[PDB]
């Protein structure tokens, strides 16, 4: 849905 | 008709490999094996990116997938994990924990508290001191903060001291053993959910 | 050892995603719900990348979803599915169609055959009449020479024909309403799998 | 393995 379990790169 | 029988049939199927695959992942972080981690972090993420509504129940189960998808990075801190681009990895896994509709018991306490003096910590133990400052300001300036520690922590980002002993007591490892016992706790609950148990009945006979 | 049972049992029920997923994969791609085909391949593409160990029927259905998957994409040129560049995607899905294990009946050998001239078709209808040239030599060019229209795509290419009426008659939709007949056959072929099975039986009685 | 096939193909082939 609108949930993320994984990440990306850059904060 | 067919095809709405179809939608619902392949709703019910899609909350069995959520069930599942949360404890799958929980089990791959409490052993500590990070690559099943990783691909069963990519299986959960697309089963629950499949799913049009969800439930109270199905609801708590991706929160739980949340948390420790960000534990297993905390120390990772340019992995961003919202949209929101100034969460970092542990303060991400902060707001999970306090989102979980869950007991707010004595564990649930020193898990919370141990996350935002980590979510420092892992700061400082690279040579972030301004994202420490801006992490502890996030966290504790106003007034939902009654942690006795939060003098000693402001204390502690201008001592550039990384290897600082309050660090070595409030540890990375105890917050991943509180963790992980929160895991096991979740891990025995959803056990005998019905993918799992079907599994399992097939291989104990085999 | 209950670490070793466990494995197993999730061995299992990653068996039993796959051929679900593969089934909703094949639904929506009959259906035409191309949303709901790009999750569902998401979700078939991260339980695949999840399993250790493949055997040949789930070797069939993993083929199975990478056909769908190129042809899908049949007339998006800039679409790279394999590591040599100059693979199109009609060539990838045709390669994928001598692969999978099952009957080269009449309806195999007319899939084929479609493949071959729409892979020739949709570089037409895009100026590329030099990739045309070069898809026509891999799949055809003088291996040995076993299709009657050879001769009569060679010609057509050097027409420059962009819509040419040889190609309406064997026509993209002619390819997709053939492949979707397969799909039917896939789809009745494991409509009693135990997932989507138990899931039907949950929403039959509600 | 599982890991040697994709189904999703890359940008500007």
């Amino acid at each position: 849905r609108d949930f993320t379990l994984k990440p990306k790169k850059r904060r | 008709e067919d095809a709405g029988l179809v939608a619902e049939a392949e709703a019910v199927a899609a909350g069995w490999m959520l069930d599942f695959l949360c404890l799958s992942l929980c089990r791959a972080f409490r052993d500590g094996r990070s690559e099943d981690f990783r691909r069963t972090r990519n299986s959960a993420e697309a089963i629950i990116h499949g799913l049009s509504s969800l439930t109270a129940c199905q609801l708590r189960t991706i929160y739980i997938c949340q948390f420790l998808t960000r534990i297993a990075a905390g120390k990772t801190l340019d992995a961003q994990f919202e949209n929101d681009e100034r969460i970092t990895p542990l303060e991400s896994a902060l707001m999970i924990w306090g989102s979980i509709e869950k007991e707010h018991d004595k564990l649930h306490e020193e898990i919370q508290n141990l996350i935002k003096i980590q979510a420092i910590a892992v700061c400082m133990e690279n040579g972030n001191f301004k994202e420490a400052e801006e992490v502890f300001e996030r966290i504790f300036g106003d007034p939902n903060s009654h942690m006795p520690f939060k003098s000693k922590l402001l204390m502690i980002i201008s001592q550039k001291d990384t290897f600082h002993s309050f660090f070595q007591h409030f540890s990375y490892n105890h917050m991943m053993e509180k963790i992980k016992s929160y895991v096991n706790y979740v891990l025995s609950e959803k056990s005998s959910t019905f993918l799992m148990k079907a599994a399992a009945k097939v291989v104990e006979s085999k």
